[PDB]
């Protein structure tokens, strides 16, 4: 038996071998019942939003926008402040964005169908870093990481706002 | 036809009537029905086959 | 653990299971936003 | 206003129904003692009662003469949060069952033995098809046009 | 079917713009209860025309100040057709009998099974010989200018009933139409 | 007495022959089929209608029909 190496005391889980983050850390086998390439796919896209939401709350508390509606420090209750018409918007550009990032195929079942697609490989590349393979798989890899830390400060940060109600400073 | 094709029923009281089913085996001796068909769906007695005749049969392309 | 896991993908338990959490949250929505007759928007 | 109903924020009957409802509830409470928790639930029974009806007061609710909410189910969208929101979101929903159900069955019905798979659910297909359906009014309005959704001359009929 | 039909340009791409597969819903199930691509071209002929006719309607009238002498002078095309009806009623009337004639001897009720003699908004109406004689792709091309401007009119009186209505809807439409 | 008719769908299994509770149906040589037999009625006159005959049938719809009619001590299975 092999044994996992992030899990020393479980069995190496499997379906995880030619990935870029494979630490052999998959204590329920999620990739056993679900399809890897989906599961990478979700978990590069969890990342990158929560990236993306933790530097817009810092950003929010700190720059904010001018105007009265965009005037609260604190993320949670700009959700509310601002309003629903500025988020709707949001939530139909990031329905635009998703249909064409992935060009109609959308779902569990539809995406990865054919094959022939990269998990979480959308080909956006225009500062051209990335040309050079040799720091590809490390950029892969600081990428994952960072996203895995940014989805658990997301969930920090949002709980801190609940739970105190100022901002997060 | 033989054994091992497709074909459509054409009989009108049949429980797989224009459904399709798989030849068993044709008859060549001078029976009346010597198509016999096997079906996926079970009729309301049970059975899941019956013998046809050979002009109550369309083979499917 | 293999035929237990089976056990649980049966129609009855699974049907239970959803039909609990299904008005579970019903109940949990009710709760929190209790008296709804109308779309709350 | 439609149909000779008036605002329930203007009818004195809703009004009258909200003061009995709060002098029984309050006629009740006098009876316990304290703050045992019996009287904390009478209070919030009360307190719940005054929301609801602020909040059905403050609703572009039409009241009748009975002083109780009427639904304005006329197709107009100035009452369209009594009935026509509730039917879309209901309408998504319950196509987004019906779609992950016909998409479960016409999928095991293409493996080796598509009655086991109907007692004893696939799991991972079953969560991986029922999460598929947020797409039901596009995949429906995908199929349809490939012909895929309707069957034609397969369908089974009577003798007559 | 689309393919070697007129209407598709470069703004487009090069392939007929159908989102909604529309134009192949005839041929699916059912003997006919959606329309043929022919009644649908012929739609596209005639609302393209009315809506340049009435673009030109009111604008005309309601802007430039033109009116026909014993007539309403109500820059408003919201109460025009009230105004003039009862102001004119044997105007209206007449107007009415010449659409009712025009309409019935071009009859497109065959087009919605596809098929019939005349083509797509064929009405014979060459007054003045534009289209006397010419290659086949200047007719080709005359017929998707034609096309395009009665879809551009379509847009545009659009345009002024969502304004109407919803105000607001259209912004540089009062700036553009600085009277009624 | 009821009517039985028999139709040249008859396998010749003998299932309803051994399914009759009152001996109506018997089997008689045929050129038919494969087992070159095929069910008769030529005691109806003791059919009671029961019905045990078509139900031990195989046959796609039935190749022994009864046609209930007119009824008589024998067919209404009076013991009295
Ligand atoms: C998950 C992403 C996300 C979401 C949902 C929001 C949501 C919100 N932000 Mg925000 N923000 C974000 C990221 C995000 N932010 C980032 C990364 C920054 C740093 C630049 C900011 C900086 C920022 C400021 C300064 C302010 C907000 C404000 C707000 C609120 C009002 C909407 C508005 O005016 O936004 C405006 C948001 C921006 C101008 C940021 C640009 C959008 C970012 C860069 C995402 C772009 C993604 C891109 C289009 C797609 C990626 C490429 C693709 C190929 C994958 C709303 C709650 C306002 C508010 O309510 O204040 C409290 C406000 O004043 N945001
Ligand atoms: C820690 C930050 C970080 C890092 C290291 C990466 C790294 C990467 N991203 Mg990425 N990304 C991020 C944040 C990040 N991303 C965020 C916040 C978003 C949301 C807007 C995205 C959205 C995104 C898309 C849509 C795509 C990538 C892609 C890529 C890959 C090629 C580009 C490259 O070499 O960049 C190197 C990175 C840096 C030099 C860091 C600069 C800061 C690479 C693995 C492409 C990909 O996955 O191809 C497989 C691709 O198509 N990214
Ligand atoms: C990057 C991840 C991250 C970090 C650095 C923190 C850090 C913190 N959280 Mg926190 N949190 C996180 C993720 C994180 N959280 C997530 C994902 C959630 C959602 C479940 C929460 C929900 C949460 C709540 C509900 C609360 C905090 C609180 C706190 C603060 C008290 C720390 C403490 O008691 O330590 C104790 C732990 C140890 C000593 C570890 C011993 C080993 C601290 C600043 C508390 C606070 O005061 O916030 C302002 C508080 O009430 N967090
Ligand atoms: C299966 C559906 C379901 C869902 C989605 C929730 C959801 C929730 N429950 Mg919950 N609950 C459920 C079934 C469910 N419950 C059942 C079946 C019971 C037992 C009768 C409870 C008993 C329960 C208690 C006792 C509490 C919650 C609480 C909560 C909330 C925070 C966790 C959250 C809204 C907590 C909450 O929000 O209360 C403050 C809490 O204290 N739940
Ligand atoms: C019994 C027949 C019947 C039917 C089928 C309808 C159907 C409809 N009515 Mg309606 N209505 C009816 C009787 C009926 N009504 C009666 C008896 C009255 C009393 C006068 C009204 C008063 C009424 C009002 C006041 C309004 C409606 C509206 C609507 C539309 C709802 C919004 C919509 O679909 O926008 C999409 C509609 C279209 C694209 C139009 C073509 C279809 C819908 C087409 C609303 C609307 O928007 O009307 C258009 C609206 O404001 N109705
Ligand atoms: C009366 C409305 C109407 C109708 C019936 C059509 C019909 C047609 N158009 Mg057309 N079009 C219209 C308005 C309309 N258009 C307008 C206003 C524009 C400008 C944006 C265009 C721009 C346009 C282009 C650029 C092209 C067409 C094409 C076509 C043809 C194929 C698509 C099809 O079957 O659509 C059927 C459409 C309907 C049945 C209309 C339903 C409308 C519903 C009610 C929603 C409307 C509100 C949103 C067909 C004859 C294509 C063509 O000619 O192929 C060769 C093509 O390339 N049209
Ligand atoms: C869709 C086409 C359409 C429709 C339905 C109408 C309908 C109407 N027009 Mg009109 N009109 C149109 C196109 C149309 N027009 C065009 C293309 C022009 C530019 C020549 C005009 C110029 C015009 C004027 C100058 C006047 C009307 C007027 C009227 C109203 C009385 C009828 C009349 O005298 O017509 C007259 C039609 C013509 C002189 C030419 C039509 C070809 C009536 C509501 C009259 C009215 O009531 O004013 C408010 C009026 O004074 N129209
Ligand atoms: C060719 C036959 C014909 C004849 C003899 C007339 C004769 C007449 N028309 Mg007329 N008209 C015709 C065709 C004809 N029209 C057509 C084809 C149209 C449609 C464009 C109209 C539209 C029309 C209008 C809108 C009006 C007349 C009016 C009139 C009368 C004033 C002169 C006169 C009796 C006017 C009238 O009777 O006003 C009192 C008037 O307002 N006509
Ligand atoms: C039952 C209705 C009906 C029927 C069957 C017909 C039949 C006919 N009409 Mg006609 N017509 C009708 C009503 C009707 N008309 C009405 C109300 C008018 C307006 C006054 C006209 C004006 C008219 C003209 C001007 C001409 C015809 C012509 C014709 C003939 C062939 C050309 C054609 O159909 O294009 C015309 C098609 C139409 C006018 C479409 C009418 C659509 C109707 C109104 C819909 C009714 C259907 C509805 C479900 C009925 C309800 C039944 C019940 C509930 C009451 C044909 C014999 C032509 C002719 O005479 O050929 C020599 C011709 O030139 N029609
Ligand atoms: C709990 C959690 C993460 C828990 C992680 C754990 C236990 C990890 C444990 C480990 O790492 C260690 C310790 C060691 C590793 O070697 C092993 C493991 C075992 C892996 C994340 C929560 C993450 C929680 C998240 C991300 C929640 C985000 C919430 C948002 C955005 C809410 C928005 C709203 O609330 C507003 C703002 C207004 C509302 O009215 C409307 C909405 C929209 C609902
Ligand atoms: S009824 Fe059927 S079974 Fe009973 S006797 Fe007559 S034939 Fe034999």
């Amino acid at each position: 038996k092999v044994f996992s190496k992030s899990v020393p005391f479980l069995l190496k889980p499997a379906g995880l071998d030619g990935m870029v983050g494979d630490v052999g850390f998959d204590p329920l086998g999620f990739a056993t019942f679900i399809d890897i390439r989906w599961l990478r796919e979700a978990e590069l896209k969890n990342g990158r939003v929560a990236m993306l939401a933790f530097l817009g709350f810092i950003v929010q508390e700190f720059i904010r926008l001018p105007g009265d509606l965009y005037s609260e420090p604190n993320g949670v209750k700009a959700f509310f402040q601002v309003g629903p018409q500025p988020l709707l918007q949001i939530f139909l550009f990031c329905g635009f964005l998703e249909f064409n990032m992935h060009k109609g195929k959308l779902t569990q079942v539809d995406m990865f169908e054919d094959g022939k697609r990269e998990p979480g490989n959308f080909g956006f590349d225009p500062l051209g870093f990335g040309k050079d393979p040799a720091k590809r798989e490390r950029y892969a890899l600081a990428e994952l990481k960072n996203g895995r830390l940014a989805m658990i400060a997301i969930g920090g940060l949002v709980h801190h706002a609940l739970v105190t109600g100022h901002a997060t400073f | 036809i033989q054994k091992g094709s497709t074909v459509r029923i054409l009989r009108k009281e049949s429980y797989w009537y224009n459904e399709s089913g798989t030849v068993v085996v044709v008859d060549q001796s001078k029976v009346r029905y010597p198509v016999l068909v096997r079906f996926t769906k079970v009729n309301y007695a049970g059975t899941n086959t019956n013998n046809f005749g050979l002009n109550e049969v369309e083979e499917v392309v | 653990m293999k035929d237990f896991l089976k056990y649980l993908s049966t129609a009855p338990v699974l049907l239970t299971a959803w039909l609990t959490f299904t008005a579970g949250f019903v109940i949990e929505i009710n709760r929190f936003y209790p008296d709804a007759l109308t779309f709350p928007f | 206003d439609i149909g000779g109903l008036n605002p329930c924020k203007d009818s004195e009957v809703f009004q009258k129904r909200l003061a009995k409802t709060v002098k029984k509830l309050e006629n009740r409470l006098k009876k316990y003692e304290e703050g045992t928790p019996p009287q904390i639930a009478i209070q919030q029974q009360i307190t719940q009662t005054k929301q609801r009806f602020t909040r059905y007061a403050d609703s572009n609710l039409l009241c009748g003469n009975d002083g109780l909410p009427h639904l304005i189910t006329d197709g107009r969208w100035s009452h369209g949060s009594e009935f026509l929101l509730p039917s879309i979101l209901f309408l998504y929903i319950s196509g987004w069952i019906g779609w992950v159900g016909r998409k479960y069955i016409r999928t095991v019905g293409q493996t080796s033995n598509p009655t086991e798979k109907e007692i004893i659910i696939d799991v991972p297909l079953a969560i991986s098809i029922m999460t598929s359906g947020f797409l039901w009014p596009f995949a429906a309005w995908q199929e349809f046009l490939s012909g895929d959704l309707i069957a034609s001359d397969e369908t089974i009929t009577t003798s007559p | 079917g689309l393919e070697n039909q007129v209407g598709f340009d470069i703004e487009t791409g090069g392939k007929p713009w159908d989102p909604f597969g529309f134009a192949g819903v005839s041929e699916r199930n059912g003997l006919g209860i959606l329309p043929h691509i022919k009644w649908l071209q012929e739609s596209e002929i005639k609302h393209g025309r009315t809506a340049m006719l009435a673009f030109l309607g009111v604008i005309v009238p309601g802007s430039l100040g033109i009116y026909v002498p014993t007539y309403p002078q109500e820059p408003d095309f919201t109460k025009a057709f009230s105004a003039a009806l009862q102001s004119n009623p044997l105007g209206m009337a007449q107007i009415a009998l010449a659409v009712a004639i025009i309409e019935g001897h071009y009859y497109a009720g065959d087009f919605w099974t596809g098929g019939g003699d005349r083509q797509v908004g064929a009405f014979g109406f060459d007054p003045l010989g534009f289209s006397k004689g010419k290659s086949e792709a200047a007719i080709k091309s005359m017929q998707l200018k034609e096309i395009k401007n009665g879809r551009l009119a379509m847009i545009a009186m659009a345009a002024f009933a969502s304004e109407k209505f919803i105000p607001g809807s259209v912004p540089l439409l009062h700036s553009a139409f600085p009277t009624l | 007495s009821h009517t039985v008719k028999i139709y040249d769908t008859c396998i010749g299994c003998t299932q309803c022959v051994r399914a009759c509770p009152t001996d109506v149906l018997e089997m008689v040589p045929w050129d038919g089929c494969k087992a070159g037999q095929i069910a008769s009625a030529p005691r109806t006159e003791d059919c009671v209608g029961c019905k045990r005959c078509e139900t031990a049938c195989p046959t796609d719809f039935l190749s022994v029909r009864v046609y209930l009619g007119g009824e008589t001590t024998r067919s209404l299975g009076l013991a009295y």
